[PDB]
């Protein structure tokens, strides 16, 4: 996270952060006591056995809980990095309570609104390129870029109405590199996206982009 | 600069060479360096 701040105990209270091989990797959101929802990229190709998570931790290496997977269910029309999301279904159920609870979701065929806030949330660096991997989690709130405007930044094949966008014309707040998977939300903590794709972080004219959970609802309640 | 529809790796991520000439990256945290 570029241009954000240290996050609150209990203002995500679904999100889990995951590594791989024993190392930071990405972000997700816990859907119920044995699914969490992660970008595809996360997960598609590896080895389902590397993976663990961590819910109801500001920690990404102590407290809360910690699951195994069990299995992973990607997209069916994954591909490059359109309908970029994945299902992990967990070995250990966790339970809601405390300091954990379940994502309610953007609601089906929803698309977030040019100019609306919304707050992205992770463990990633906190500059381009940067050597940074923070242990607490960090968040930063940014607006909706309009997805003509992203097309006009990227290109219009790159970007899909199965992704929407955010960030700053004048860049200073982002997701970055190790961000992938996790939430970002609305002001009511709807989970609208996952992290997924950019041009470098917070760069001036280069939004965050975002696989859209409004744009594919359907996906997710089907494996869930 | 890159030239549309290329692609590349920057560590354990997947880069795209987009429309306008620059590189989507995804966004994962890479370990084994």
């Amino acid at each position: 996270i570029v241009g954000g701040t240290s996050a609150s105990a209990g203002d995500f209270p679904f999100i889990v952060s995951i590594s791989r091989n024993g190392g930071p990797w990405c972000g997700g959101s816990l859907l119920n006591a044995n699914t969490v929802l992660t970008a595809a990229h996360c997960v598609s190709g590896y080895a389902q056995s590397g993976f663990q998570i961590r819910a109801g931790s500001l920690s990404r290496t102590s407290g809360g809980i910690t699951s195994s997977l069990s299995s992973v269910r990607v997209h069916p029309s994954y591909s490059g990095n359109n309908n970029d999301l994945a299902i992990l279904k967990l070995s250990t159920s966790i339970p809601s309570g405390g300091n954990i609870g379940y994502a309610r979701l953007a609601a089906s065929g929803s698309d977030p609104v040019a100019g609306s806030s919304a707050t992205v949330a992770g463990w990633g660096a906190t500059s381009e390129g940067g050597s940074s991997t923070p242990v607490n989690l960090l968040k930063v709130t940014v607006p909706i870029v309009s997805r003509a405007t992203c097309r006009a930044q990227y290109g219009t094949s790159a970007i899909t109405n199965q992704m929407f966008c955010a960030g700053v014309s004048s860049g200073g707040k982002d997701s970055c590199q190790g961000d992938s998977g996790g939430p970002i939300v609305d002001s009511s903590n709807t989970l609208i996206g996952a992290v997924s794709w950019g041009n470098g972080c917070a760069r001036p004219n280069y939004s965050g982009v975002y696989a859209s959970v409004g744009a594919l609802r359907s996906f997710i309640d089907t494996y869930a | 600069e890159c030239t549309p529809g290329q692609t590349k790796k920057q560590d354990c991520n997947t880069c795209t060479c987009t429309p306008t000439g620059i590189w989507g990256c995804t966004r994962k945290a890479c370990r084994t360096t």
